[PDB]
């Protein structure tokens, strides 16, 4: 969860009511469509690029501390 | 008295393989409701030899589970039938669990008893939480030197005729023919006198066993057939470092071949560090072997036994979610997602704990 | 030993065996 | 009699109350079979044993009944593709973990990288020569 | 299990020894060699369970 | 309960380590 | 009960997400957040063994894709001949020839054998540490035997008089 | 507050699960650790350390929480001729001689 | 797992075998360790490093 | 001939992986250096590669998760697997 | 049988090396090691056991000896 | 020798005097 996802939730609040409240609990094709496009927090919403930076930043920074501490 | 309760019965020779009832000793646990463990001794070995192991305060095994020291067919106190099929012997345990009102149980074994315990998990996996095998492996042992000696001792034991031979004749025959000290002592204690001093006889069916071993074919107790299949549940194997029955070089591969969930050495397969000694097979006699087996057994019963296959330990029960396969649930309007698998009470079939806790749940809401 | 477990082993469209 | 006594007893053969809601393996294992494993024959025994319990070992019911594929494997190639796009290094890492437990020498690893990057370098020079022929 | 190793080490997992000897010869024997088609002194195994006649 | 004290005192004098399982077996051995 | 202190010192430059000092432990956590957790499969067969025919198609599709794109593949093959011969004849002994010729060079094996023994020690960590404590519990219980003697001195003095 | 039955164990120990065919092929490699929190658990480094100064220091800390414990701490730190707070009993000289001086009356 | 992953087994024991050579008393290993890395790319050409 | 039993402790492929890899790539390069029109063969193979795989996908793999299972070949494995057990227990049944 | 030894020699080839005749040169298994088998660690333990029995568990003898 | 056998099962070193006290305890 990040503020950009929270900003999406404020804008999609009327859309969240149409899909989750109305379409999701119906049956048939409209029900399958609503449950598939349900709005909420992301499943597998982690960003690997952001995580790739944090790892390489911490690993490269520990190298800087060794090379500079002479 | 209270902790040691062995039901008394008389062996009955049965023509039908399904009318076979098993007898044994029951060891009551320290606490009220604990899962049960069914343990099989080595072939032609006393159940009482394992009582000090399972009732040792240092090991404290009864703090985890109730223990049934059960004899297989043609052994000890149970009924006799000429067949030694592992499937037929496995169905005997299921009738025993039913008559004793046991929904599911842990299975243990020593030596050949380890094969029997693992066979029950192969044929009835839904009734078995786990298998703990001591100095055994699901492999053809007909050509192991240790099994050949046992097979040779049983054959020589057929020579004795209890009607004509005196007690001194039997003692001399056993000391001269059975050179192994432990096998000698075990076979002497199996000799018992019937009521009204009719005669003496072995507790195990010597005729049915000898034909099984002497024939040396697929149904032999030393053999492990492909027919037995695969065990799908939790399995733990422990054996001495220098064991005449399980050779560390290749005799571990059958464990991966038969048990689907075995991870490998150091996780589910351990060896007890010890010296070369032909008596190291009997781990309960030596404290060094017994301490390691008991600790590994307590670890199995406490954290790994009866845990879902895709969970690591018991600690993940309720906090680890397992992925779901699509189109696997009857509900059509079902949002597929991860779930934590259901674990049930150990004797939920024969008690009403789910009905009682349902009513207590409604009082809250 | 081993026995055939399928009870319908000898069933044919014309009858048993 | 005790054998048939427990087969009829409802308490002994009865699904749990939540069994309907649980995820159900709707296959006996004959849809995707392991062909080259050393326990291949033991797998077939369990499939045969599973099919027998479903029909009380009257396999004529299976012959007359409907046969279904393993619907749990549907669209599995698409799902692994999207997981590779989502996190390619995390997908490649865990899919190759057990294989990478055996690590070759520094020489072999260097030869892999050296020959791979050398092949890519020649590929780039071949692309640049194709622009020379177009000009 | 279904994960036995690499393809090159596949024929390794087949051997199961009845003795404690090391190293272990990996090859798992498929059949019994039958070099010479010799007429066996043994009687036929067809004469097994024929009723009285 | 009273027979437990008889065996335990006998095992006490020989300074032999005793367990409740051994006493239960010895007591059962006496009645048996 | 005395009122304890409100709080200890709070370092203004140390946080849990940005720790001030460096170690491999924090790098390990950031690493496993990147590759993610273990991708547990719920199926009964692996993905590769269930799609061998389909993976064979895409494998050959990309081979043909590269082959159809690479007009000069014969020039790449010939340009690769010399380095293929050179690096294999030069490194044959150090990779494979050492196993049956002049020297074994068992340095890499010694490190596997040391790790295999350390793996076994970790597998028996519970048993080894429990045996070490049993000796310390034996010493601790031996010191507690003195308080058990003094507690009965009052009973001895009462019956002695 | 409710305590349940002392004779029973937690329900986690009593719940169980069994396997069936088919069985998932996947073998778990590591235990999941999604959130780095291990609160209220003591460090496993505190395993087999011998007796030392931390033992008598923490003893006074817990003893001073009681009335009788406060009397013991103040008496020992003032009226006991010992060159160390790590008290080790290897003889009953001070115990027996303290009894003969009291049992005379 | 540093005991099962042969990639960290090789790199850990190799680094430990080099730093223990500080007992040979050449000079501060913290100084010439960087020179070892540069030298390893002169003679490492023989091993395609 | 007779079954070529290996007397060694390890199989021949795993002991010579580096060497077999050399000769494996030598013949690939040998064919690659010899085939000057290899691009013409790659393009000529594209149409049949697409055609035969899309045509036979269901009968080989698609049937395992789509409309019909087509378990005819499995029935032949299951019967033979049971006969393997009956032959293994031949001595028991005849006795 | 009569023609067995002649025919068996004519059909298949045997090994002519006497590599294992020399005692100390015999391998413990550390030259060609299986890396991915599920019993991998049991193979290493048997190699270690072979090395320990040769030196009576004084592996300094192996370090000084020739490999 | 039932008294000897149970003691042997528990791996307790037993003297001859102990066996007689136990036998007398049962018989008496
Ligand atoms: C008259 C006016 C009107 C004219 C109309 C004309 C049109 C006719 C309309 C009627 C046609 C349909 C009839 C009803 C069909 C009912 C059948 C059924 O029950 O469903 C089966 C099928 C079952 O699938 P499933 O069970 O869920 O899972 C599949 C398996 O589990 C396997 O899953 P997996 O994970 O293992 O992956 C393997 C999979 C897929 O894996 C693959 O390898 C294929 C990959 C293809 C996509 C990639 C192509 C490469 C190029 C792009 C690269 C992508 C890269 C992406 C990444 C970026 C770079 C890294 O393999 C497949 O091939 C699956 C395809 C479905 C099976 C059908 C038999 C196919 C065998 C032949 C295969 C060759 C053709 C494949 C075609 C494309 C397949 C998607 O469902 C469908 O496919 C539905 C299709 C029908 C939808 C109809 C839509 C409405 C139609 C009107 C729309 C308007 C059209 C206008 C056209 C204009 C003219 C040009
Ligand atoms: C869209 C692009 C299209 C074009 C590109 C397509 C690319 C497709 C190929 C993708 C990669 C190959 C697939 C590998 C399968 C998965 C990995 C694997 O092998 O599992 C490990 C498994 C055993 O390894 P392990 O269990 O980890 O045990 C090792 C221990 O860790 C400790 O090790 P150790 O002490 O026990 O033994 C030392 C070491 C032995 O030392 C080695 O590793 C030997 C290799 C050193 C480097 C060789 C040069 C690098 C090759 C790639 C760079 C491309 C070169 C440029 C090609 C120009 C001409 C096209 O052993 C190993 O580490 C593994 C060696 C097993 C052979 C490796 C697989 C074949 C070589 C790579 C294939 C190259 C194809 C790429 C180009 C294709 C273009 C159409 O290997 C096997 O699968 C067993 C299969 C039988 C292998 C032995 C016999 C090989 C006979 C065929 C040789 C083919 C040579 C092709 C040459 C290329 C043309 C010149
Ligand atoms: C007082 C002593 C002095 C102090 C010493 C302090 C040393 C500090 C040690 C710290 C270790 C480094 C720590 C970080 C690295 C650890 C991670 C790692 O990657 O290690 C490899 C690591 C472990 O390797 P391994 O397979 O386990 O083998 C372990 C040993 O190599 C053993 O393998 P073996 O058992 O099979 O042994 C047989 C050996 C057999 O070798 C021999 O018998 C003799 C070798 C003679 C070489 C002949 C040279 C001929 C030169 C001709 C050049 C002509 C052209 C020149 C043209 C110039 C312009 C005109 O053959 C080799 O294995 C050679 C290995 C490659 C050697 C390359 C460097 C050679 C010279 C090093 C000089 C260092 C100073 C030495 C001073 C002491 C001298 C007594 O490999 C990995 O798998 C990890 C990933 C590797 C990825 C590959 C690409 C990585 C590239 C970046 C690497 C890191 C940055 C660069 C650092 C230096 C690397 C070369
Ligand atoms: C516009 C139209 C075009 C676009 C259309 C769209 C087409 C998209 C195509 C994508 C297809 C869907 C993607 C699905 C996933 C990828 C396919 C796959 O097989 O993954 C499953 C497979 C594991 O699946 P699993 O059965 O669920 O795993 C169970 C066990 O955990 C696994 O481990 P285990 O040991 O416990 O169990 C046994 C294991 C035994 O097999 C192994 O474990 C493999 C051992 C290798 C690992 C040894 C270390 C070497 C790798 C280290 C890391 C290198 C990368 C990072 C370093 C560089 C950084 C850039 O698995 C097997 O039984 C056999 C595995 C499959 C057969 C051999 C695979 C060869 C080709 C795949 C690798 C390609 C390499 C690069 C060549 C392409 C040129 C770039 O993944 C892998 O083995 C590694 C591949 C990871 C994906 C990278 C490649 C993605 C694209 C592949 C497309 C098909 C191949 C095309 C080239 C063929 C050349 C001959
Ligand atoms: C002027 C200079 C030029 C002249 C120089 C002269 C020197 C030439 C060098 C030749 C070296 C000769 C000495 C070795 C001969 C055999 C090599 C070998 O790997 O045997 C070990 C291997 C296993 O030995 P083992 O370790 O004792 O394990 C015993 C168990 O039975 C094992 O069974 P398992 O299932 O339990 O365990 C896994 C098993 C798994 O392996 C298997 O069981 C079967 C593997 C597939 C077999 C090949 C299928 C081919 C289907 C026919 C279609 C192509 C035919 C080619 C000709 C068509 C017309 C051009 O094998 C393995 O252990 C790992 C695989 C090792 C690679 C073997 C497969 C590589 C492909 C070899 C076929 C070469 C021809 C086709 C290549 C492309 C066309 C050039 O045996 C085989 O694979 C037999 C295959 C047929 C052998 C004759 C094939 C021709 C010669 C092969 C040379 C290979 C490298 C060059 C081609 C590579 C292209 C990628
Ligand atoms: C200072 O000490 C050092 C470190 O710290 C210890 C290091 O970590 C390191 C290691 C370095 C790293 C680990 C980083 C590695 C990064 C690399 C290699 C490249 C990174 C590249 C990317 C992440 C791709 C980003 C893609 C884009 C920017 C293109 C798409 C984005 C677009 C078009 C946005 C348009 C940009 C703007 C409007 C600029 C305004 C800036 C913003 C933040 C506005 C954002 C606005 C919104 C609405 C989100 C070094 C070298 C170092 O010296």
């Amino acid at each position: 969860m990040n503020p950009i996802q929270k900003a999406w939730l404020k804008i999609l609040e009327p859309v969240s009511y149409v899909i989750n409240e109305k379409m999701a609990k119906r049956t048939g094709i409209i029900g399958k469509l609503g449950r598939f496009f349900a709005i909420g927090p992301r499943e597998y919403g982690v960003h690997p690029i952001n995580r790739m930076f944090i790892f390489m930043n911490r690993k490269y920074m520990a190298f800087q501390a060794v090379a500079l501490h002479r | 008295s209270r902790i040691i309760n062995h039901l008394r019965g008389d062996p009955v020779y049965q023509d039908n393989t399904k009318d076979v009832s098993l007898r044994g000793t029951f060891l009551r646990g320290k606490y009220d409701d604990l899962p049960t463990m069914i343990f099989f001794t080595e072939a032609c070995d006393l159940t009482a030899n394992w009582i000090p192991f399972f009732t040792n305060p240092q090991y404290d095994i009864l703090a985890h589970r109730n223990v049934w020291l059960l004899n297989p067919r043609n052994f000890g106190n149970s009924d006799r039938h000429p067949s030694f099929d592992l499937q037929e012997m496995s169905d005997d345990v299921m009738r025993f669990m039913y008559s004793q009102k046991i929904s599911m149980a842990t299975l243990g074994g020593h030596g050949i008893g380890g094969k029997i315990a693992l066979a029950v998990g192969c044929y009835h996996a839904e009734r078995v939480t786990g298998v703990f095998s001591i100095d055994s492996s699901p492999m053809d042992q007909r050509y192991h030197e240790a099994f050949k000696e046992f097979k040779g001792y049983v054959n020589a034991l057929t020579e004795i005729n209890f009607k004509t031979w005196s007690d001194k004749d039997v003692k001399v025959f056993l000391k001269e023919n059975i050179k192994d000290p432990k096998w000698r002592s075990i076979f002497t204690n199996n000799i018992s006198k019937n009521a009204k001093t009719q005669s003496d006889s072995f507790n195990f069916e010597i005729n049915y066993l000898n034909h099984n071993l002497n024939f040396n074919k697929a149904d032999s107790l030393g053999n492990w057939a492909v027919k037995n299949g695969i065990y799908t549940g939790r399995a733990h194997f422990i054996f001495p470092e220098y064991s005449r029955w399980v050779h560390l070089a290749t005799n571990t591969l059958p464990m991966h071949k038969v048990c689907a969930r075995v991870k490998g050495f150091g996780h589910d397969i351990f060896y007890v560090q010890g010296d070369e000694n032909p008596l190291n097979h009997w781990v309960y006699d030596f404290e060094n072997y017994a301490n390691v087996v008991a600790s590994k057994l307590n670890k199995f019963l406490h954290s790994y036994d009866g845990v879902h296959a895709l969970l690591k330990d018991r600690t993940e029960i309720g906090n680890f979610m397992i992925p779901d396969r699509i189109k696997s649930r009857n509900d059509s309007k079902h949002i597929y997602g991860d779930y934590s698998p259901a674990h049930l009470h150990h004797n939920w079939r024969f008690n009403h704990i789910y009905e009682k806790h349902d009513e207590l749940d409604k009082k809250l809401n | 030993g081993y026995k055939i477990r399928n009870k319908s082993i000898f069933w044919t469209r014309a009858g048993w065996k | 009699s005790l054998h048939e006594k427990m087969q009829t007893d409802y308490l002994w053969v009865k699904d749990h109350s939540q069994a309907d809601s649980w995820a159900k393996a709707r296959t006996h294992g004959y849809n995707y079979i392991a062909h080259t494993v050393p326990n291949k024959k033991e797998r077939y025994e369990m499939i045969w044993r599973s099919m027998g319990k479903s029909t009380d070992w009257e396999l004529e019911k299976f012959r007359l009944g409907k046969k279904f594929p393993d619907r749990g494997n549907k669209r599995r190639w698409f799902k692994n593709l999207f997981r590779l796009i989502k996190n390619p290094m995390g997908y490649i890492f865990w899919k190759t973990y057990k294989a990478r437990l055996a690590k070759p020498s520094l020489i072999v690893t260097s030869m892999f990288i050296g020959f791979t990057l050398g092949f890519i370098k020649l590929k780039a020079q071949s692309i640049a020569y194709s622009k020379k022929q177009y000009a | 299990t279904l994960q036995w190793g690499s393809l090159a080490e596949r024929p390794m997992v087949d051997r199961v020894m009845s003795t404690s000897t090391w190293p272990v010869p990996y090859y798992q024997r498929l059949f019994k060699a039958y070099p010479i088609r010799e007429k066996k002194d043994k009687m036929s195994l067809l004469l097994s369970d024929i009723d009285i006649d | 309960a009273p027979q437990n004290l008889e065996v335990e005192n006998i095992l006490k004098r020989y300074h032999i380590n005793y367990t409740q399982a051994l006493i239960d077996e010895l007591v059962d051995w006496k009645t048996g | 009960m005395k009122k304890p202190m409100a709080k200890a010192y709070e370092h203004p430059y140390n946080s849990e997400h940005h720790p001030l000092n460096f170690s491999a432990v924090k790098i390990a956590e950031t690493f496993h957040d990147f590759i993610g957790p273990e991708q547990v499969s719920p199926h009964y067969e692996s993905f590769a063994m269930s799609r061998k025919f389909l993976l064979t198609f895409w494998g050959g599709f990309f081979v043909l894709n590269f082959g159809m794109a690479t007009v000069d593949l014969n020039w790449i093959m010939k340009s690769t001949y010399i380095p293929w011969i050179f690096w294999f004849q030069l490194m044959y002994f150090y990779v494979e020839g050492k196993n049956s010729m002049f020297m074994p060079l068992l340095q890499r094996f010694y490190r596997r054998a040391a790790a295999n023994e350390i793996f076994t020690m970790e597998a028996f960590y519970h048993e080894n540490i429990e045996n070490k404590l049993r000796n310390l519990m034996r010493i601790t219980k031996g010191q507690l035997e003195y308080w058990d003697i003094h507690t009965s001195y009052g009973e001895i003095r009462a019956d002695s008089i | 507050l409710q305590w349940g039955s002392l004779a029973e164990r937690p329900m986690v120990d009593r719940v169980m699960s069994t396997s069936t065919w088919p069985v998932p092929y996947y073998q778990r490699l590591f235990k999941a650790y999604p959130i780095r929190e291990k609160k209220d658990k003591m460090s496993l480094l505190l395993s087999d350390i011998d007796i030392d100064d931390t033992n008598w220091y923490q003893a006074k800390d817990f003893l001073r929480g009681s009335f009788r414990g406060r009397q013991i701490v103040d008496y020992v730190e003032n009226n006991i001729a010992s060159n160390t707070y790590i008290l080790i009993q290897q003889d009953v000289a001070n115990m027996a001689k303290a009894y003969v001086h009291d049992i005379c009356g | 797992n540093p005991n099962t992953e042969e990639n960290t087994i090789d790199s850990d024991y190799l680094a430990a075998s080099g730093t223990v050579e500080a007992e040979k008393e050449i000079t501060s290993i913290d100084d010439y360790l960087g020179l070892v890395f540069a030298i390893a790319y002169v003679f490492g050409v023989f091993f395609y490093v």
